[PDB]
């Protein structure tokens, strides 16, 4: 029910680096772990997942230059040779699926471990909105090809400095404890997030993510995120 | 199936 990540690493470059991801209430036997990164000011960006039985998946930038191995209580991501474009929040996440099927999503996050070194596209839009308190407001996400199960899109919310959220799962399922005032909807590569009344508590950067079909594409994507304002 | 448990 939680993860636990290894401090802020410093390092130069050329010089390889292990990051760990500790796993509190499940086991890797039963469950897959996918790791996501974000430089500072940018957006998600899948790295890559290791299934049950072990069976590592790649984004196709990343494959060689990570290696994602685990035991049954922690996940590991080595970068073999650390360049400045390695300088991001590193975020382990658990991937919901199981033996009958498979939800896209990542639903459990760590808290992500800042590393200071010193095709299947998702186009979202609008980049930014801002809104009224109680107005309304839609998100784009527009895939470049059809995704897994035709539905698996998932939104995220993610306010400054902290980890991402999941709210809707499968293009329209309302994750656990979020406010109906969130709906998703679309199929097939158009998928759109509505807030039907904007909170000031609202006021976050929101990414889609696709789950595609390995053996055709990178088998995740997020779009480019949404930052939405409340004005109040 | 899962697309994930096979290479
Ligand atoms: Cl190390």
């Amino acid at each position: 029910q939680s993860l636990e990540e290894s401090g802020g690493r410093l390092v130069t470059p050329g010089t390889p680096l292990t990051l760990t991801c500790t796993v509190s209430g499940f086991s890797l036997n039963n469950n897959a772990m996918t790791w996501v990164r974000q430089a500072p000011g940018k957006g998600l960006e899948w790295i890559g997942l290791i299934s049950r039985s072990g069976i590592t998946h790649y984004a196709n930038w990343a494959k060689g230059r990570f290696t994602i191995s685990k035991t049954s209580t922690t996940v590991d991501l080595k970068i073999t040779t650390s360049t400045t474009e390695d300088t991001a929040t590193y975020f382990c996440a658990r991937v919901d699926y199981d033996d009958y099927r498979d939800w896209g999503s990542f639903n459990v996050w760590g808290p992500g471990t800042l590393v200071t070194v010193s095709a299947a596209v998702l186009t979202q839009t609008p980049s930014s909105v801002s809104s009224a308190v109680g107005g309304t407001v839609t998100i784009n996400c527009q895939a470049s090809q059809s995704l897994y199960n035709n539905k698996n899109l998932a939104w995220y919310q993610q306010k400054p400095g902290q980890r991402p959220k999941l709210l809707i799962y499968s293009a329209s399922t309302l994750a656990s404890g979020v406010p109906s005032r969130f709906s998703g909807s679309g199929s097939g590569t158009q998928f759109t997030l509505t807030i039907n009344g904007v909170q000031s508590d609202d006021a976050a950067t929101y990414y889609c993510q696709g789950e595609f079909s390995c053996s055709s594409a990178d088998c995740n994507a997020f779009g480019g995120g949404t930052e939405v304002v409340v004005k109040g | 199936f899962p697309q994930f448990s096979y290479s």
